This record gives C-alpha cells, sequence and structure tokens, in this order.
C-alpha cells in the first residue's frame, strides 16, 4: 500500500477533499491545470529544468487529493510548491527570488512591496510555512518518477522519427498538466499512453517484433492494447473540454 | 490540518540526550507500543531563509534511498504539532567511542570484520551514486549485535558517473579536516568515490593508533601533516597535480618521502593490514584503491580470517569498578 | 515540450525558459512556441 500510497480508483478521484468542501469535479479539474499553468509558468521565469516543473506539479496534484482548494488556494501553494521542488532537483532558487516571479504573475499590475515592509516579510513566511505543510502532506516523499523517462527511452529504442519523439515527449508533458493520469497509473504506462497517441496522429502502426512482443511490452509489461486505446480516448476528451474547445 | 502522513512523535517516549549537542538534538526513545528502539534526531532550523534546508532535504532522500544492512535505516519522519523529527534504528555504539575507550580490546581478527562491513556499506552507497562526504570514526555505528552502519549522511549528495563529457562542480568544503583527503584540500570540486575511501583509510589505522593521526589546525597545517606522512605532493607520484590553483600559492613541503607504513608499523604490525592502510592512503584519487578492491585485498581474506563483534563488545563494561576491578 | 536526455542528472537539466521572447499572437506558430502559450493560447487556459 505503500506503493499504491499515491494511486487512486476513479471513485477516490471523486470523493476528493475538494469535494467535500463542496466543489464540483470539473471545477477542481480546472484549477488542477490552472495550478499546473502557474507552475510552468513561474517555472520558466526562473528557468527550472522542465524536471523541476513536472515535480513540482506532481506535488500540487498528490497535495490536492489529501487537502483541499478551499483552504489552500492553489495559487498560494503552487509558488511553495516549486520552490521546495527547485531544491529536490537540484535547481534551487532563492525564497525572494520566487516571491518576486510569483508576484509577477499573479499581480502585474501592482509593484513588489517593500522588502521590509511588514507584508512583505509576512508572506515570506507563508510561503515558507505552506513548504511545511507540502512536505507533511506528501508524507516527506520527494522522489517523483516522471513519464518523459520511458517516453524517451522507448522512441529511441523504435527508432522513432525526430517529429514523433518530440511530439510523444510533447504529450507527456500534457498528460501532466490536463489529466490525473499521474495519480492513476505508473509513469511507464502514461508514457505508453503518450507513444500509442503520437503514433495515431501520424498513422504509424509500430511494427511488432520478428515473432514476438508488441512495442509497449518493451515499455512495461502490465500494458494491453485494450487499456492504451481507453486512455487515449479518455486523453482526448480530456482535450476535447478545454476553454477553446467548447507576425 | 489533516496529515495522514506524518505522525506525532508522541507515539515515541523520549528516554535520554544522545551526547552533548544542542537542548534537543538526539534523543534514544522508544515506541510506546511495540518498544522498538529508536533515535530521534531533531532537523536544525534556526538559521531560516530558504525554508527547510535543502541539506535536510537531501539527507531524506538520501536515506529513504539507501537501504542495506550496513547503511543506517531511517524508519520515519515525524512531527510535533513546530519541529520535524528523523527517526532512525537506534544502534548501541559508535566507533569513535568504542576507539577512545582504550579499555575497549579489539583483536586482529574483529578489525578485519569492521573494515568488511564499513567498506561493504561503502561499496553500496557509491553503487547508488552517492557520496558520503563525511567519513570518520564518529558517524560509524555499531548496533549491540555487532553491525557496522554508516551515518550521518548530513552532508551526502548524489554525483554523476560521467567518464564522457563535462566536468562537475560540487561543493569543495566538505569532510571534517582530519579526515580529508588530498584532492579537495587542493581545491578539487569535480571529485567521487575516492574522497571516502580516503576517509575510510584515516578510520582504520584509527583501528590501532586509537585516535586521528592528521589532526590538522588548518587546511595547509592538514595537507603539511599528509606530506609529512604520504610523501610530498608531486607531479611524479600525483601526475597533473600541478594544474590545480591552489598547487603553487600554497606552502607544501617537497622533499618529504612516504613513511606510511613506517610510521603505523608499531601499532598494525599485520602485513595485509599495513598494505591496505598503504593503498587507501594513496594523495592521486585515481590511484587510491577503492571499495570493490579493497574487499578483496588478502588483509580479508588470511589468517586470521574475520570474526563477529561478540568478543570486542563484552569489554565494553557497565561502569568503574568493572572496567577498573 | 522540447525532449531532453533523461539520462542526465537533475543538475545538469538545461533551463525551462524559452529562447524567444513570449508574444501575444495567436497563431498555429505562436500559439506553439513554449508549454505556456499552448496551454494558455490554443487550449485558452489561465490561472489569473
Ligand atoms: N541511530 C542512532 N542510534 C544511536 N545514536 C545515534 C544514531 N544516529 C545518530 N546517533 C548519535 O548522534 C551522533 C550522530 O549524529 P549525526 O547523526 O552524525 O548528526 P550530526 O549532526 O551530523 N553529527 P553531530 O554533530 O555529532 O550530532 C553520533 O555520533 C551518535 O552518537
Ligand atoms: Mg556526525
Ligand atoms: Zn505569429
Ligand atoms: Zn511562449
Amino acid at each position: 500500500n505503500n506503493n499504491k500510497r499515491w494511486y487512486f480508483t476513479r471513485e477516490q478521484l471523486e470523493n476528493s477533499p475538494s469535494r467535500r468542501f463542496g466543489v464540483d469535479p470539473d471545477k477542481e479539474l480546472s484549477y488542477r491545470q490552472q495550478a499546473a499553468n502557474l507552475l510552468q509558468d513561474m517555472g520558466q521565469r526562473l528557468n527550472v529544468s522542465q524536471l523541476t516543473i513536472n515535480t513540482a506539479i506532481v506535488y500540487m496534484h498528490r497535495f490536492y487529493m489529501i487537502q483541499s482548494f478551499t483552504q489552500f488556494p492553489g495559487n498560494s501553494v503552487a509558488p511553495a510548491a516549486l520552490f521546495l521542488a527547485a531544491k529536490v532537483e537540484e535547481q534551487p532558487k532563492k525564497l525572494e527570488h520566487v516571491i518576486k516571479v510569483a508576484h509577477t504573475c499573479l499581480h502585474p499590475q501592482e509593484s513588489l512591496p517593500d522588502t521590509r515592509s511588514e507584508a512583505y516579510l509576512q508572506q515570506v513566511q507563508d510561503l515558507v510555512i505552506l513548504e511545511s505543510i507540502i512536505l507533511q502532506t506528501l508524507g516527506f516523499e520527494l522522489t517523483i518518477d516522471h513519464p518523459h523517462t520511458h517516453v524517451v527511452k522507448c522512441t529511441q529504442l523504435v527508432r522513432a522519427s525526430k517529429d514523433l519523439a518530440q511530439t510523444s515527449y510533447f504529450m507527456a508533458t500534457n498528460s501532466l498538466h490536463l489529466t490525473t493520469f499521474s495519480l492513476q497509473y505508473t509513469p511507464p504506462v502514461v508514457a505508453c499512453v503518450c507513444i500509442h497517441l503520437a503514433c495515431k496522429w501520424s498513422n504509424w502502426e509500430i511494427p511488432v517484433s520478428t515473432d514476438g512482443k508488441h512495442w509497449w511490452e518493451y515499455v512495461d509489461a502490465t500494458v494491453t492494447l485494450e487499456l492504451l486505446d481507453e486512455l487515449t480516448h479518455e486523453f482526448l476528451q480530456i482535450l476535447e473540454k478545454t476553454p477553446n474547445r467548447l507576425c | 490540518v489533516e496529515c495522514p502522513f506524518c505522525d506525532e512523535v508522541s507515539k515515541y517516549e523520549k528516554l535520554a540526550k544522545i551526547g552533548q549537542g544542542t537542548f534537543g538534538e538526539v534523543f534514544k526513545a522508544r515506541h510506546r507500543k511495540t518498544g522498538q528502539k529508536v533515535a530521534l534526531k531533531k532537523v536544525l532550523m534556526e538559521n531560516e531563509k530558504e525554508g527547510f534546508p535543502i541539506t535536510a532535504l537531501r539527507e531524506i532522500k538520501i536515506l529513504q534511498l539507501l537501504k542495506h544492512e550496513n547503511v543506517v535505516n531511517l524508519i520515519e519522519i515525524c512531527r510535533t504539532k513546530g519541529s520535524i523529527y528523523l527517526v532512525f534504528d537506534f544502534c548501541e555504539h559508535d566507533l569513535a567511542g568504542l576507539l577512545s575507550n582504550v579499555l575497549v580490546k579489539f583483536t586482529l581478527s574483529e578489525i578485519k570484520r569492521v573494515m568488511q562491513m564499513l567498506l561493504n556499506g561503502l561499496y553500496y552507497i557509491h553503487r547508488n551514486k552517492i557520496l558520503h562526504r563525511d567519513m570518520k570514526a564518529a558517524n560509524v555505528l555499531i548496533t549491540r549485535d555487532g553491525v557496522l552502519k554508516l551515518a550521518d549522511f548530513g552532508l551526502a549528495r548524489a554525483f554523476s558517473l560521467a567518464k564522457n563529457s563535462q566536468p562537475n562542480r560540487y561543493t569543495n568544503r566538505v569532510v571534517t579536516l582530519w579526515y580529508r583527503p588530498p584532492e579537495l584540500l587542493l581545491g578539487e570540486r569535480d571529485y567521487g568515490p575516492p574522497i571516502d575511501l580516503w576517509g575510510a583509510g584515516c578510520i582504520m589505522a584509527e583501528m590501532w593508533t586509537r585516535s586521528p593521526i592528521m589532526q590538522g589546525n588548518t587546511e595547509q597545517h592538514q595537507l603539511a601533516l599528509i606530506s609529512q606522512l604520504c610523501g610530498s605532493i608531486t607531479p611524479e607520484v600525483w601526475p597533473n597535480v600541478d594544474n590545480y590553483e591552489l598547487y603553487e600559492k600554497l606552502e607544501l613541503v617537497k622533499g618529504q618521502k612516504r613513511k606510511v607504513k613506517d610510521r603505523l608499523k608499531a601499532y598494525v604490525r599485520d602485513p595485509y593490514a599495513l598494505d591496505l592502510i598503504d593503498k587507501l592512503l594513496v594523495l592521486d584519487p585515481a590511484q587510491r584503491i577503492d571499495s570493490d578492491d579493497a574487499l578483496n585485498h588478502d588483509f580479508f581474506w588470511s589468517d586470521p580470517m574475520p570474526s563477529d563483534l561478540k568478543g570486542m563488545l563484552s569489554t565494553h563494561l557497565t561502569s568503574m569498578f568493572e572496567y577498573l576491578a | 515540450m522540447e525532449p531532453v536526455d533523461p539520462r542526465l542528472e537533475p543538475w545538469k537539466h538545461p533551463g525551462s525558459q524559452p529562447k524567444t521572447a513570449c508574444t501575444n499572437c495567436y497563431c498555429k506558430k505562436c500559439c506553439f512556441h513554449c508549454q505556456v502559450c499552448f496551454i494558455t493560447k490554443a487550449l485558452g487556459i489561465s490561472y489569473g
């Protein structure tokens, strides 16, 4: 159950902590991707690796299977998550550097309170406090394996064209932003889902290894063709519900 | 606030302070239900600015990764509704402790056994791309049952197995001075597993000399002591030692000859133990022996063969009169 | 959005920051500048 600790059933994802406080399903699901966008913004501002970003998101997603958006605004939480994520992925940024970029993004209008005011110092603590709550909520489990590993590895193996490669990696970054697969399937499967998809679009049918295994069998042994079709369909429906789908 | 995965430290009942650190640094304690003996180590945060210390985070991340017979074991991470506490499996003694107590006796066979565990533990952590970076007799515990456990990963960090491309830039001022190898004193920043094998070499001598063989007062005094013991640091015995910035800008006696096996000859005696201590305390990292070879060196496979630490642990008495009568 | 060798250790990973500034132009190519322009522009998602 330790390895199964951060993996949930469709029902568990339904009876979330945010749900118990009147938040609606698609309401929640949006905060998730919103939070994931803010994280991807500040993270490119501070120039923290993609890996620092992906980890900051997985912290986010798990933080909200225990805590509720009600009590912890995903905009307060996101800075802290990314702050912690920096150290963890060995590209730390100074608490101040971050309190800055976090302010540029949630308040382009106003201007940074004085690094001496009561409000500034005050918040420098709110961030610090939040990181302590994120740490206790994730149970101090900080090592995050991502889909991008198994994706790269796999494309190299099938000698996928440069375009299929980049596209499969691109879809893994999105599964993190858009879906909660991160909370339902192991990274290797999600990587398989991303390659199966970039392949539909490329109408490429990866050859079946000489009298043997299918490509996804060199990425994960529990994957089945049936699953990959269901999850792909599931990923696309998510994509179909985004805002703009409703020089 | 909800916290299903970070228990209150109340499940444990404090029993004593282990050592003379700060107010509430390390505590001996027991699980109220199973009675399991643990050691509570408070995550220190007097320096608050970058929030939770990235150093504490590296410890936790590394400890959660390393699980081996010879590596201290982190049970869980607790909290007090604030402080964060690392909870380990309690080990009765630390090597520095036993070595200082000259009333505790070590047979040749039992020292072979201590070095074997120490090096098997180091083989492990290096294997998992981790540098200890603080090897010394005080960070090596030994359980009541005679099992050695590397401890104190507060300065550990991961390293890259890049024989390939670009140079790594790791923090240079690391490892207690008396056990710091040369490469680090000369400014080396792209170091690896050998900095711990040097430290494994000082601790080995202490197995016989009963105390730090190179107690420098300064970085320059340390290199000094190392030159007076191992031989002068020259490009002849350690190729390219030239390149180091500080190589020149640092006083550096140049006539010294290696006297390792001599200076220790008095204490150690056995030939195989002398040879190993000799191959571990080598100036050029690239030539310094490693855990894999050290473990297969004749010292471990020659009479007397390694034995358990039962005897040696019985010489550790309960008090004055047992020790003196 | 741009493939990075997973084999590289954490500290050896390149910064996410896109080479060029983010424009306000909406178009198949400006919508695919980086991972922020794609999430915000093309899919219309925003945190504020
Ligand atoms: N599991 C344990 N069981 C018993 N004593 C322990 C244990 N872990 C640590 N200690 C004691 O705490 C001291 C080690 O503290 P340590 O874990 O090395 O943290 P440190 O801060 O880096 N070293 P120090 O400054 O001496 O506290 C050791 O030398 C031991 O005496
Ligand atoms: Mg210590
Ligand atoms: Zn354009
Ligand atoms: Zn852009």
